[PDB]
């Protein structure tokens, strides 16, 4: 343990603390799944989703700052995984939805095949145009593209 | 380990299709080193047939017959494993677009209940097929279309009907003891009875299977590639796989397809044109097409119809110079003026100008596809792909359009929220989730933002 | 280097003639045309030289008697009867002739073959010597624009 | 030439409207906007 937790009580012999899996001096991975592998994101990303929230429709407050910049580190691992749309409310307004991003999702669509067809489809509903077919369109490009990338999870 | 292999050859389908293209280029090199023999073989003597036909004598090597023996059937294997890597990667999207296709029609349309279509779009016939089976939603990952197609034409139309049409003929699925619950699986390994199969859908797939383009190119390397061994100077129709291979040289021949319609348009004119001008020497200027060698020979000319036609689209067309270069020229005749028109006449509209017409569409087919990715490219520099705002309100606050490009607006969020959506349970569904979901099923779309964004409607300051 | 070669021997001198392509804008402006969409002449000449070796394969395995270029009959007959030959022919005059292959064999004067070689010629002028280098000559307008 | 003057009428037609010329950003802010008013507002089929 030399990269980032410092050597406090606190911080580094926290961790050999809860270490205590048995008492053969040995350590196993298992701690890592038994604690903090479910949990740790499971709790933590819907932390990070409430304070993005209350940041965004809070601006200007001066109180919320410091709450924002001391889970900096936890809202800095959650960015890639933390996504945003906008829609129409039942309430005829807009408002934004957060919601969970897996990574396997967002590695497929770095692939170049994907990439490729999104290229493509882009190129069409510029050149044929649409006025009520656009989002039609867009709709039935998602769900082909969905397709592939749950086909390519079966590697 | 059927499945792990079947898996292995799906992941590299491009790779083996890339390496079934070198092993072609390599045999087409080895064929260039071919010879004819000579010398009156065992044939008696012009000999009927004294051909001894070829041999593949090497520069001072032994080793290039053995290559191409191995390498053809090395090319069939590869191409055989291109084919099954095919089926097992690019058919399910094949099926899933046909099967959301027909689904939407039936849940949407009546496409099978209240249209009926006619003896027209055989493929939309075809897709009857697949309604009776068992196995429908077998993609389309909704399996609750049968359903709900009942709670919408069921009570208009009788649920008889609908029921035997569909294939689930029940009268309220209610069971009575037990409803045979639980007993081992007949099918097993090793292949124990493996019966429980759809006849009906696996042939509605084939039929699918069959009639895909790329399946038919794919199923023609193969009897070329088979054809090979019976003779391998068939292995020289592969090379044309370069073609679709590259992208650069798809965009080079974009520029031919594009415009292919018209060419044929032209060459058809160009025959018509030279059709009229073998009338015209046929009825005026037979005299002059004399080609005997000399004059002292047996006089060969075109004393014909189809034999001026043929006579004139074969050398006419390809002389630089029209006719006349290849007719005797007249000197001191009454018709000298006359076909003097005729050649120049010939000349300046076959030779210049269809020609032109005919070099002049490529160069168009180049500018308007480089046009048409100067427009999409601004289009998306100009507006915003989801509500069309304009860059130029965004940009008040600094980097304003890239920030609702890359945050508030994006394809790639859109995209992964249908398939959270996708992946919940009903009953974890909040408001939100359940607003869009519903309007999903209906497919309203009214939720995507038009017109309106965040910033626009609440402003930073509240307005 | 050249330069130095140029004392070794004074003919040398000529590859020096060169540097006016990069020693003006118009000249550089020219010659951008040609250098935009170099990379796309090349594949077209590839696919010359594929379609060249096609039509090679058809002529070495069906029209091999006619490629007799030997003069006047009663000498040693010179012919392409082999396939580096023929191609090396069909590569050398063929492409330059204004006309196809067909200007330079002997006239299907009532043969079996007549029409299959009558489609043969035509088919090799069109697809050559006007498709193939209207994409060559096109390019370089489209570069222009 | 040709090309040209077909991309031009399609522009002029997807830009403005055939009657009163107002401009399809100011028939946008409601959500199909300038459909609802090519459509039902000004149409030259109405108007013949
Ligand atoms: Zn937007
Ligand atoms: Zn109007």
């Amino acid at each position: 343990m030399e990269s980032h937790k410092h050597y406090t009580q606190s911080e580094t012999e926290f961790l050999l603390s809860c270490a205590e899996t048995d008492e053969n001096e040995t350590l196993d991975y298992e701690e890592f799944v038994k604690r903090f592998h479910e949990p740790a994101k499971d709790i933590g990303f819907n932390v990070a989703v409430l304070l993005t929230n209350l940041s965004e429709h809070m601006p200007n407050d001066t109180r919320l700052q410091t709450f924002l910049e001391l889970a900096e580190s936890v809202l800095n691992y959650f960015q890639p995984f933390l996504g945003r749309i906008e829609i129409m409310g039942s309430a005829k307004r807009i408002e934004r939805v957060y919601f969970e991003i897996s990574e396997s999702s967002r590695t497929q669509w770095e692939k170049p095949q994907v990439k490729e067809s999104k290229r493509q489809f882009i190129f069409d509903v510029v050149n044929e145009g649409g006025e009520k077919e656009k989002m039609e369109l867009f709709v039935n490009f998602c769900e082909d593209t969905i397709f592939e990338m749950q086909l390519a999870a079966q590697i | 380990y059927q499945q792990k292999l079947l898996n292995y050859f799906a992941r590299n389908f491009y790779n083996m299709r890339m390496l079934a293209l070198f092993v072609a280029f390599a045999i087409n090199f080895i064929l260039l080193f071919y010879k004819v023999s000579t010398s009156s073989v065992v044939e008696g003597k012009s000999p009927h047939r004294i051909i001894a036909v070829h041999y593949v004598l090497e520069e001072s090597s032994g080793y290039m017959e053995p290559t191409l023996r191995i390498l053809a059937i090395l090319h069939t294997i590869i191409s055989f494993f291109c084919i099954i890597g095919y089926y097992c990667l690019k058919v399910p999207l094949v099926i899933f677009k046909r099967e959301k296709e027909v689904a939407r029609k039936l849940e949407f349309d009546g496409l099978y209940i209240t249209e009926q279509p006619s003896e027209d779009d055989i493929k939309g016939q075809w897709d009857r097929l697949v309604i009776n089976t068992q196995s429908f939603p077998n993609n389309y990952w909704d399996k609750f279309v049968k359903r709900k197609v009942m709670d919408k034409y069921g009570e208009f139309y009788g649920r008889d009907r609908i029921s035997e049409l569909l294939g689930m003929d029940k009268a309220a699925l209610d069971f009575s003891d037990a409803r045979e619950k639980k007993k081992p699986k007949k099918d097993s390994s090793l292949s124990a009875v493996l019966n429980s199969i759809d006849v009906k859908y696996q042939m509605w797939k084939l039929g699918v299977v069959f009639t895909d383009n790329s399946f038919l190119y794919l199923a023609w390397y193969m009897t070329m590639s088979v054809l090979g061994h019976y003779n391998n100077f068939f292995f020289a129709a592969h090379l044309l796989d370069i073609a679709m291979g590259f992208k650069t040289l798809r965009t080079i021949l974009s520029s031919v397809t594009h415009n292919g319609k018209q060419l044929v348009l032209t060459v058809g004119l160009l025959a018509v044109v030279v059709y009229l001008y073998t009338v015209v020497a046929f009825n005026f200027f037979r005299k002059f097409y004399n080609k005997s060698e000399d004059g002292d020979t047996p006089d060969m000319k075109c004393d014909d119809m189809l034999t001026c036609y043929m006579f004139h689209m074969y050398v006419g067309v390809r002389a630089g110079g029209g006719i006349g270069d290849e007719i005797e020229d007249p000197a001191g005749d009454e018709y000298e003026i006359y076909r003097i028109i005729f050649d120049i006449t010939f000349f300046f509209f076959v030779i210049v100008i269809l020609l032109a017409i005919i070099q002049g569409l490529i160069i168009d087919a180049f500018g308007e596809l480089r046009d048409q990715q100067e427009q999409v490219k601004e289009d998306m520099e100009t507006k915003c792909f989801i509500c069309g705002i304009g860059n130029d309100y965004f940009d008040t606050v600094p980097h304003g359009f890239e920030t609702h490009t890359l945050q508030e607006h994006n394809l790639a969020n859109y995209l992964f929220f249908l398939m959270y959506l996708i992946n919940k349970d009903e009953t974890e569904h909040t408001g939100q989730e359940s607003y869009v979901w519903k309007m999903y099923q209906e497919r309203c779309w009214e939720f995507f933002p038009a017109g309106d964004c965040f910033r626009k409607q609440y402003e930073d300051q509240l307005n």
